[PDB]
DNA sequence: AAGCAGATATCAC
DNA sequence: GTGATATCTGCTTTGGGTGGGTGGGTGGGTTGAGGCAATA
């Protein structure tokens, strides 16, 4: 019963493996000169420092970061009758896409239970509402692109 | 001994308790007859009661079994005898109703003391026999003694009696008296085991009754003696090392998961107009809107009838786009068939479909006179897919390896499940070329299904709240399912058990045109039909009056075959070029406008 | 170190 | 004085590579690299 993050490189894997994943995210480096800028200086600093630039907030520490992540997996939110239409309309407009797309995405039937899965992750981080539903959508949409 | 244990007070206890106990006529006085009426010398008693009528009888049984339980069965026997003036006197056998202990929290003060643990059996022995009682005879004047076993060590006699004569008692181990011993491994359960650690594993052994009393596979509550044993360093000298190994003496086993009204029941619900639909309701109420489907599973599961001269069994294969709700079909079947087997078609996979010292027969071999479900068939090797051809077409496996050589029966029917080899069906491919098997395996299956995956939006909101209300589907509604799913298994039961149908006249004469039509089809404008559907037909026909509970093959069984039969080829023979008439693709795996093309390409490249 | 095979002196009747 | 029967003495054991690969792997020892036939 364990989770499965895991790291590819494109070449062709078999499909019945890929679409099992609730999130496929397709990491495409486009050159470009600003962001290259702001990356390389990024990387520069930590050379430099041996840790990251300073930023607005500061990073939580790891033996911080297991105490926060512990905390939240012990609610068990649950998914009211009410989002139920909602949830629907979302699942139509990604099939929409999909079709339309003719790209070699697997928005399936699968997608559905992987909205409410994601959804309650969200919620458990924060029952379930309609701003978790929303930001599981937006997650989704973004990892097909 | 150190023990406060006094024989005869503990023997009047229990006879106190089964004289006066009664479950919140003594609930044992009850048992007791019984036991006289049926036979079975065992007495099974709840720790809990002895506890609730005695505690001191309860703590002295908990933690003295060995001297405590034969006082038990002295008190049973003359009460039993008093009572009603058998083969061997009749033995207890307490046990607790629940687990009092875990596998990983056993300790040494646990040793020689009653505990019931619960677990899943990985492995079982062979019999061993254990000497009880020796025979010696002497080899000079044939004299004959018997000795009695003592703490597993024997007193060999020195000099005969008769004759006088010194080391002349040879042992015959053949005229000893044996009892029964199997050795059993106990596997600790998923649910109690700590998360991230390999599953402990304990030693069982069991005496006389208790032996193939468990078989692999079982979950199982266990009571028994915790017992320590010492180790021999080696084989030859007496030294024992310092740490002892445990085992558990089993004394309880609990495996811990027609009437004449549930026949009349069957009946009632064979007379029924629309039994037909009925069933195929309750053959799969979770998956969603695949009618036809579900009914040739049914006539699958019931079968035609065994002629004895002819597979009487239904092949079906279910192609589709990924994401549909085929493997759900497949494990849906597979619990209901008694004799069935789940399997996939991949050569990696844990159960495997060929047979390979001990003979292992494969799933198919198994799967004899049942049903046998293959998840990946696109995936097999060329090997396994000769394996299944043979199996299909011969309905016999046959094995020439390390010096044997047999045929085993394999009476199978096969569900298979098929993916494409592309990412997705493809419209202008056909069945052959999207699912890359060859013609002559596909041409053994009685009935081909097509799940496509629609784009249509109203079935993808239509199938959202199908899943929505199944993710909130109350326990009712769940219970009230698997109820009817029992009554299917049942009826599915009595049919196989008693209904034989037979071809009519009018039966005969209904496939007889049907047949012919089908050719005429064909005949027209090309080839329309082969012999070997007809054969399918008549199954399927026999298959339709089996569920209605008849001996006899009616025209509308015919004609339901029919619908069936050209509901599937519509579904799987249609040539994406220009229409369906056309089965040239199942026989020879080419499409007849493919034929026609490449004749006219070799020719121009001829030209 | 531990145990069986062989040799042999020794009590008992 | 003979029949046990108790005491004493010498052998070899173990698994092991100084005990061999000219004993044999049907007497029994994980890990890796290297030829085959069938394989794709
Ligand atoms: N017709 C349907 N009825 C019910 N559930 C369906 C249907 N089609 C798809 N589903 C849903 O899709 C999932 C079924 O996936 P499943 O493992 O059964 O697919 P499959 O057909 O074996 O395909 P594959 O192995 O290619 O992924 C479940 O969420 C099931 O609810
Ligand atoms: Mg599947
Ligand atoms: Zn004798």
């Amino acid at each position: 019963r364990c989770s499965i993050l895991a790291a590819a490189n494109p070449a062709q894997l078999p499909a019945a493996l890929l679409s099992r994943f609730d999130l496929l995210w397709l990491i495409q480096d486009r050159p470009d000169r600003d962001n290259d800028l702001r990356l390389a200086q990024h990387i520069t600093y930590v050379h430099q420092h041996s840790r990251q630039p300073p930023s607005q907030f500061e990073p939580l520490d790891m033996k911080l970061m297991r105490r926060y992540i512990a905390m939240c997996r012990e609610k068990q939110p649950m998914v009211p009758e009410s989002l139920a239409d909602y949830i629907t309309a979302a699942y139509v407009e990604m099939r929409r896409e999909a079709w339309a797309s003719k790209d070699a995405t697997y928005t399936s039937a699968r997608t559905l239970l992987a909205i409410l899965r994601l959804s309650t992750a969200l919620a458990r981080l924060r029952v379930v509402e309609k701003e978790d539903v929303n930001e599981a959508i937006r997650l989704m949409e973004m990892s097909k692109d | 001994w150190g023990t406060d244990v006094n024989v005869a007070a503990c023997k009047e206890n229990f006879q106190r308790f089964l004289q006066r106990f009664i479950d919140p006529e003594p609930l044992y006085m009850q048992r007791l007859g019984e036991i006289n009426v049926i036979g079975e010398p065992f007495l099974n008693v709840n720790c809990e009661h002895i506890k609730s009528f005695d505690k001191n009888l309860y703590r002295q049984l908990i933690s003295y079994p060995q001297e405590v339980i034969p006082t038990f069965d002295m008190a049973v026997n003359e009460i039993f005898f008093d009572r009603y003036p058998l083969e061997h006197q009749i033995q207890v056998r307490p046990f607790n109703a629940l687990k009092t202990k875990n596998m990983r929290n056993l300790n040494p003060e646990d040793i020689d003391q009653l505990i019931t643990i619960s677990g899943m059996v990985i492995r079982t022995s062979q019999l061993i026999p254990e000497m009880q009682e020796a025979f010696f005879q002497c080899q000079v004047c044939a004299h004959t003694t018997r000795v009695e076993m003592d703490r597993g060590r024997i007193a060999e006699p020195s000099v005969c009696g008769r004759c006088h004569t010194t080391h002349s008692m040879a042992l015959i181990h053949n005229r000893s008296l044996f009892s029964d011993k199997q050795m059993i491994k106990l596997q600790e359960s998923p649910e109690d085991m700590p998360a991230g650690q390999t599953p402990h594993t304990v030693i069982l052994f069991a005496h006389n009754d208790l032996v193939d009393k468990v078989q692999p596979g079982d979950r199982v509550n266990v009571t028994g003696i915790y017992r320590a044993v010492p180790i021999r360093v080696n084989p030859r000298v007496s030294n024992v090392k310092s740490v002892y190994k445990t085992h558990i003496d089993v004394i309880h086993y609990r495996k811990t998961d027609f009437s004449e009204k549930r026949v009349e029941l069957l009946k009632e619900l064979s007379r029924k107009p629309d039994i037909y639909e009925r069933l195929a309701s309750a053959l799969a109420p979770s998956i969603y809107e695949h009618e036809d489907i579900k009914k040739g599973i049914l006539l699958q599961l019931f079968g035609g009838t065994r002629k004895d001269f002819f597979r009487a069994e239904i092949n079906i294969l279910l192609c589709g786009d990924p994401g549909t709700s085929k493997s759900q079909l497949l494990q849906y079947v597979y619990n209901l068939v008694p004799r069935g087997q789940y399997t996939s078609g991949k050569g990696s996979s844990a159960v495997g479909l060929t047979a390979y010292l001990v003979l292992q027969t494969g799933a198919l071999v198994l799967s004899d006179n049942g049903i046998c479900c293959i998840d990946e068939f696109d995936k097999m090797n060329e090997s396994t897919r000769s394996v299944l051809h043979e199996v299909m077409e011969q309905q016999t496996l046959s094995i020439a390896k390390a010096g044997i050589i047999c045929q085993l029966n394999a009476r199978t029917s096969v569900l298979a499940a098929a993916n494409p080899i592309e990412s997705q069906w493809n419209p202008k491919k056909t069945t052959i070329e999207n699912i890359q098997l060859p013609h002559t395996l596909l041409s053994r299956f009685d009935l081909i299904f097509l799940l496509l995956d629609p784009q249509d939006e109203a079935y993808d909101r239509r199938l959202a709240h199908h899943l929505v209300a199944l993710y909130y589907q109350s326990e009712e509604q769940a219970e009230e399912e698997l109820l009817d799913m029992a009554v299917l298994k049942d009826y599915i039961a009595y049919a196989h058990s008693t209904i034989m149908p037979r071809l009519s006249e009018e039966a005969s004469q209904a496939l007889i045109e049907a047949y012919v039509d089908m050719r005429k089809i064909g005949s027209s404008r090309m080839v329309s039909a082969y012999p070997r559907q007809l054969e399918s037909l008549i199954r399927l026909a026999e298959a339709h009056a089996k569920v209605r509970l008849s001996n006899k093959v009616e025209a509308i069984d015919v004609e339901e075959a029919k619908r069936l039969h050209r509901e599937a080829l519509k579904q799987s023979a249609t040539d994406p070029r220009t229409g369906i008439v056309d089965i040239s693709i199942l026989t020879t795996g080419m499409s007849a406008t493919s034929r026609k093309r490449k004749e006219e390409l070799a020719e121009a490249l001829k030209k």
